[PDB]
């Protein structure tokens, strides 16, 4: 070999799209203006602007709740539910600006904050005490230390008594001023207190449970809550020293009950009312369970009513000292599930979009589909479509984007548990929506369902399932006539044309039966779905040209059309059907199950299926566990599942006649080659050609013919895209059939092991997916040849040379583990796949060496 | 004295995991009831003589609940091992789920309020069931739920006290158990939660997911992390304070469910808004009305089991040919009697 | 090693009579170690007579199993299926 593979292939990570699992902590930085988020995996991302992204990950993968930045600052603090706070630096790499971590601090734990000018950091503990740190190297200064029996030696009358002052809690820092922080005491005590002198400046008296405090940029007024739904409002002044009783308390939501309020948030110096902002209070009595956040200002009050938990949130403002402005441009507050951001300009506060940073998530993902090479006059289309369907001001807008404009235009996009398709800018650095096809508009509903609290609704998430069967099952799209095929879990499949117009029309609907002559197995499953009859309004973007229905309504396991044709397959648990849309017949049905099952005709709950056993030292009791061993069999799983649905132009009959041909896949390890006769009055007949039965009936997950110069047949309609495509045909064909656990090649007149080869023989090991792609080599791109990737079920993904059959490459690109992520797979046509590490988030690889991403970024620390 | 003899074998009614549970009857009173048998054979290890031996202190335990079920008699024949116990006249929860596929939500309440009941009693004794299941849950002749295998429940646990051993089936294993917490009674709450939505639902919350068919999708190493790390969403035609129950029992946290606090739990299960409605008193007595009567076709209702078991032949499978060689003849005794 | 047993093909309806076990082997040297544990009956593995629920398997068709898990293991012999030989250690069954 010589090195020659090097040109071709290499591995690698790019950094993951949509929004972070587990959220947990937030900080952001009115003077570089940049947003970072902690997560409970230990991740710390920063999103300071568009196409602007950076992640940390700790040396320890601990939970974390603190982050802040130093404003202005190559640096930020961030805080575990370990004892230890570490310092995480941002620095220029040449081309690959990245964040890595300075220096570690530790104490023989719960809060801290920092001061501006008078460049100081505070820390606060679980028991009653407060420590000071200067942040240019990670220790406490040993004399700035405040424990609990020095703030006590103050006491109040009522307190001069007792020693048993509670947590440490709130550290607030200082307000225009530079020497004075504000203490909070979970007994519900509050100090004001003076570095640079070492003293109180003033008490504020309280009495119940506290969590928060604030500060006002004019310290004429202060805010804190309590862990009882109340708030303490207090005014200070030389002379207000003793603060006998509050100045404004009170509870927002009336005598009732009424929960705890974990912040506030104050913005009152501005022109106009008293701006307070305010998480949890509502009546646990009435609104309990939910998740909210309170806005109030005068007499309008709105609480915001979220789908997911509340982490933290912030408000848009200015740190500038000489500044006399609250200034609270936008609120922007972190859900478990979602991030949101509301501009208070105009009454009733609009929701603000956002350019990154999506709930990819919204409705669950249930496949990944990718096109690469998209025409320029689709993509116009579908933005046009987007745009048509769907002050304006997105605050979060630090550092700058360094990356190249987009040279290949690849799209990703997604079906969903809500029936809807999604459409991603899967080109470079990050993705963005383009577009969202509902399905679900077609269907009948089989099922159907101010106040005191001022409630309005808000944040994209979905916490709640429409129906069960309109999922999307899988998709897939044809560039080059703008066609798209998708479908579902209850035996749907529609057939959409992109017409980017708005316009009425009524479907055609058929319905196939798979055991049309085979004697019938009695459904007591999932009931179909009823098409809603007569004319439809339809929106400018994809429209359904034909419905096409599966007499069982079971999960669509694979579908593909051959445009140029007119043909469709569909293909489910229990058997396939070929349609023809030009002309509305069904063109075959099959069905391929055993002639007695175990696995099928059955509602969503059984008593039959068992689950195969873990091998892990969790998950079982302290050790050994049986695993048999045994040759497949006929009937030893559920062997009439379809797999493949594939079409080739190919020498099947005879080697003179080059005709155009179908081919099926199924659990069984039976591949029924099918041939066509296309008219141009008369419609498509097909007939078998050879039932092709494997020597060890794996289930066949791929089938891909080589055209005879070892090149895979093109895509369907690629005859209006060039000359380069035109495959072979004078020498014979042979085709590739990947089964789960060895790939062969046969040559079409006279099926014979051209080349074979047997991963799980060698190695212990499984291949769960299979895609076809091509190398262009890194200099001397016109070397760009083709290899089959196939993912194991171990996560590795391995790269195999067609059609002789031979390994290149060995990577381990996914673990064990993450099953879940291994089963969501797609694959691009360049040799690079993105995989769901989280419901939430997809990450990305890439195994071409000429097809690579790194990040790229610059900011003016 | 008690032995195989007497009771005459008449239908298999339950085929479990390891146990055959055959209707049987008496003609020196002649009544009739279910029997279930375990294989002394498969119950050979240290642990599998413990987890028998503990279910009948947990029987020992159960005296007398209208919502569990009673130990009448106890034999320990022939490589057998016979627990005689009430007959459920009216099938498993699962059977009535199959015919029924989903529950209106009057329906849906009286069931999980009854289990809310049981549960209780097993925990203020001190046992946590471990294993509450679709077809645990059972309904007698006039609809009123029994609760009903004992074999992996904690014995003798002090309230506010914890346990470590993995335990329990698949589809209902709480979060704490997977992570290798420590876990307290909290587990059974969760257990609640699940079956709540496959009453409500008529499929599992923790289905394998909505994605298109793989090899790897029924395995429990599939499972265990669809329960970890998944979200769980409310069919969105459900009822407010339907959803809000489901949501309130799935908190993945055990600090924050529904009914785990260590001394309120239950007072919060009776004021939440769906259990409002219903007279906590009045359901441990005779008094409310259960809103469905199950079969009296048959001889005995034998129809209400599956067509898996409701054909079985009778026999006890018909020898430990070789196994004898092999078999225990003495070792279970002191746990053979009432 | 002791000795290397040929597995055949059924030729008829009969199973390969198997079952395994992870669990644990040593000289001081512990180590993990992948094991024979029920000879089921009626399958072509008790026509063999060699095999024991005692037994360490070494080697899976030539190829060392050191490495691979009790799930890779059943993968490398649901396939793998028509042609067994496997490598067995004791040689004093003791
Ligand atoms: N008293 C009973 N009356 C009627 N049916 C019963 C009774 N007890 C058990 N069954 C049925 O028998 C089935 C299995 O019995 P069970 O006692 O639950 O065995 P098991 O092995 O412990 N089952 P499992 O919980 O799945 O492990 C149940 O699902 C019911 O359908």
């Amino acid at each position: 070999r010589e090195k020659l593979k090097q040109e071709l292939f290499a591995f690698n990570k790019t950094v993951e799209h949509g929004f972070p699992n587990q959220p947990s902590a937030l900080a952001f930085d009115p003077e570089l203006r940049i947003m970072a988020i902690g997560t409970r995996s230990g991740a710390v991302k920063i999103y300071g602007a568009p196409g602007v992204e950076f992640t940390g990950l700790h040396r320890d993968a601990a939970t974390v709740t603190q982050m802040h930045f130093l404003t202005g600052q190559g640096r930020l603090l961030s805080l575990l539910d370990d004892s230890s706070l570490h310092l995480w630096e941002i620095v220029h790499h040449n081309g690959c600006a990245h964040l890595e971590e300075a220096l570690s601090f530790q104490l023989p734990v719960t809060v801290v904050l920092l001061v501006a000018a008078g460049d100081i950091a505070a820390l606060g503990t679980e028991g009653s005490s407060v420590f000071f740190l200067d942040v240019t190297t990670l220790t406490l200064l040993e004399g700035q230390t405040l424990a609990p029996g020095e703030v006590l030696r103050s006491v109040p009358d009522d307190y001069r008594c007792g020693k048993a002052l509670g947590p440490v809690e709130s550290l607030q820092g200082h307000l225009r001023d530079p020497t004075k922080i504000l203490i909070g005491y979970s007994r519900g005590l509050l100090v004001i207190w003076n570095q640079a002198s070492q003293c109180v400046d003033h008490i504020f008296l309280g009495n119940q449970q506290l969590e928060s405090l604030c500060w006002g940029r004019d310290s004429s007024t202060v805010v804190s809550s309590h862990s009882d739904g109340s708030y303490a409002v207090w005014s200070v002044d030389a002379g207000s020293f003793p603060t006998l009783q509050p100045t404004v308390a009170t509870t927002p939501y009336g005598p009732f009950p009424c929960k705890a309020i974990n912040k506030i948030l104050w913005r009152n110096c501005e022109s106009g009312g008293h701006f307070i902002i305010f998480s949890g209070g509502m009546p646990r009595a009435s609104y309990g369970d939910r998740h909210c956040v309170s806005v109030l200002r005068a007499e309008t009050l709105v609480t915001l009513d979220f789908t997911s938990r509340i982490i933290d949130f912030f408000t848009v403002h200015s740190t500038r000292p000489e500044d006399e402005f609250d200034d609270p441009q936008a609120l922007a507050v972190l859900l478990e599930e979602e991030l949101v951001v509301l501009d208070l300009q105009t009454p009733g506060w609009p929701a603000v979009p956002a350019p990154y940073l999506a709930p990819l998530h919204s409705s669950a993902i249930t496949c990944s589909a990718h096109v690469a090479s998209v025409p320029a006059k689709l993509w116009a289309r579908i933005v046009s479509a987007g745009e048509q369907q769907s002050a304006l001001s997105w605050p979060i807008t630090g550092g700058r984007n360094l990356a190249q404009e987009p040279s290949q235009r690849g799209l990703l996009l997604t079906g969903h548990e809500d029936g809807t398709v999604r459409f991603w800018d899967a080109s470079g650095v990050a993705l963005r929506p383009l577009y969202k096809l509902s399905t679900a508009g077609l269907f009948q509903t089989d099922c159907e369902h101010d106040d005191w609290p001022p409630f309005r609704k808000v944040g994209c998430f979905d916490p709640y399932s429409d129906d069960p069967r309109l999922g999307v099952q899988k998709v897939a799209l044809c560039k080059y006539t703008a066609q798209m095929v998708v479908a579902g879990t209850a035996g749907q499949v529609l057939v959409l044309e992109l017409s980017d117009v708005p316009v009425e029309q009524a479907v055609s609907v058929a319905i196939i039966d798979l055991l049309q002559d085979r004697e019938g197995f009695t459904w007591k499953g999932h009931e179909r779905l009823s098409p809603r009859t007569g004319p439809l309004p339809w929106p400018a973007g994809f429209q359904p040209r034909v419905l096409v229905q599966c007499l069982p309504p079971a999960a669509v396991t694979a579908v593909t059309l051959h445009t140029e044709w007119s043909l469709v397959a569909f293909g489910t648990s229990h058997g396939f059907g070929l349609f023809d849309y030009q002309r509305k017949s069904p063109v075959l049905a099959r069905c391929t199950l055993h002639p007695n099952d175990s696995l099928a005709m059955e509602g969503p709950l059984s008593r039959v299926k068992s689950l195969k056993k873990s091998l892990r030292q969790s998950f079982r009791r302290i050790t050994p566990v049986q695993r048999r061993i045994e040759p497949r069999s006929a009937d030893d799983s559920l062997s009439g599942v379809v797999r493949c649905l594939y079409f080739a132009d190919t020498f099947l009959r005879d080697g003179a006649h080059h005709g155009p041909t179908m081919w099926a896949g199924t659990n069984s390890g039976s591949v029924f080659a099918y041939a066509l006769e296309v008219p141009a009055e008369q419609a498509v007949e097909a007939v078998l050609g050879k039932e092709v039965q494997l020597m060890h009936r794996a289930p066949v997950v791929a089938i891909a013919v080589l055209d005879g110069r070892g090149r895979p047949l093109p895509e369907p309609y690629e005859a209006s895209r060039d000359l380069a495509q035109a495959p072979d045909m004078q020498g014979g064909h042979a085709v590739l059939i990947a089964s789960e656990e060895q790939f062969k090649v046969f040559t079409l007149p006279k099926v014979s092991a051209k080349t074979k080869f047997k991963l799980t023989a060698h190695e212990g090991c499984r291949v769960r997916k299979v895609a076809l792609a091509t190398f262009a080599s890194v200099a001397c791109e016109d070397y760009a040849e083709t290899c089959l990737a196939c993912l194991t079920n171990l996560g590795d993904v391995h790269v195999f040379s067609v059609p002789g059959l031979r390994p290149q490459v060995h990577y381990s690109c996914i673990r064990k583990e993450d099953i879940s992520g291994i089963a969501s797979c797609v694959f691009t046509r360049h040799g690079q796949g993105f995989y769901l590490i989280s419901p939430s988030e997809f990450e990305r690889f890439s195994l071409s060496a000429r097809n690579i991403t790194e990040p790229l970024c610059s900011l003016d620390i | 004295s008690l032995g195989l003899q007497d009771f005459d074998l008449l239908r298999v009614i339950g085929r479990g995991s390891y146990a055959k549970v055959l209707l049987v009857r008496l003609k020196k009173t002649d009544r009739i009831y279910a029997m279930k048998v375990v294989k002394k054979e498969l119950v050979n290890d240290d642990e599998d003589i413990d987890w028998v031996q503990t279910e009948k202190h947990v029987f020992e335990q159960a005296s007398n609940h209208p919502f569990l079920v009673g130990l009448h008699s106890c034999f320990q024949t022939e490589s057998r091992l016979f627990f005689v116990i009430e007959y459920v006249n009216g099938g498993d929860l699962m059977f009535h789920m199959q015919r029924q596929r989903k529950l209106p939500e009057e329906h849906a309440r009286f069931y999980s309020a009854e289990i809310s009941l049981a549960l209780n009693y097993l925990h203020e004794r001190g046992i946590i069931y471990r294993d509450l299941k679709l077809d645990n849950v059972l309904l007698d002749s006039e609809g009123h739920i029994k609760l009903t295998d004992y074999g992996m429940c904690k014995e003798g646990l002090r309230p506010g006290d914890t346990t470590s051993t993995f335990c329990g089936t698949p589809n209902y294993i709480a979060p704490e158990i997977l992570r290798g917490e420590d876990y307290g009674f909290s587990v059974d709450w969760w257990a609640l939660g699940v079956l709540m939505f496959e009453m409500m639902a008529g499929r599992s919350p923790f289905d394998i997911v909505g994605s298109s068919d793989n090899p790897d999708q029924n395995t429990e190493d599939y499972l265990f992390q669809v329960i970890l790390e998944k979200q769980i969403r409310i069919p969105r035609s459900l009822s407010v304070k339907a959803a809000s129950v489901l949501k309130s029992f799935l908190n993945k946290d055990p600090k924050e469910r529904l009914g785990c606090h260590p001394q309120t739990g239950f007072a919060d299960i009776q004021g939440h808004p769906f259990f409002r409605n219903v007279d906590w008193d009045m359901m441990e007595q005779k008094q409310v009305v259960p809103p469905f009567k199950p079969n009296i076709s048959g001889e005995f209702g034998l129809d209400n089991f599956d067509s898996q078991f409701t054909n079985e032949p009778v026999q006890l499978t018909p020898d430990d040919d070789d196994i004898v060689r092999k078999i225990d003849q003495s070792e279970f005794e002191g746990f053979e009697y009432i | 090693t002791h000795r290397r047993v040929r597995l055949h093909k059924h030729g008829s309806d009969r199973p390969l009579g198997f079952y395994i076990r992870d669990g644990m082997s040593v000289r001081l040297e512990r180590v993990p170690g992948i094991f024979i544990s029920r000879l089921v009956r009626g399958g072509l593995a008790e026509s063999t007579g060699l095999l024991a629920v005692s037994d360490e398997i070494l080697e899976v068709n030539g190829i060392e199993v050191a490495g691979k898990t009790l799930d890779q293991v059943t993968d490398m012999m649901v396939a793998n299926s028509h042609n067994l030989i496997v490598t067995v250690k004791p040689a004093n069954q003791r």
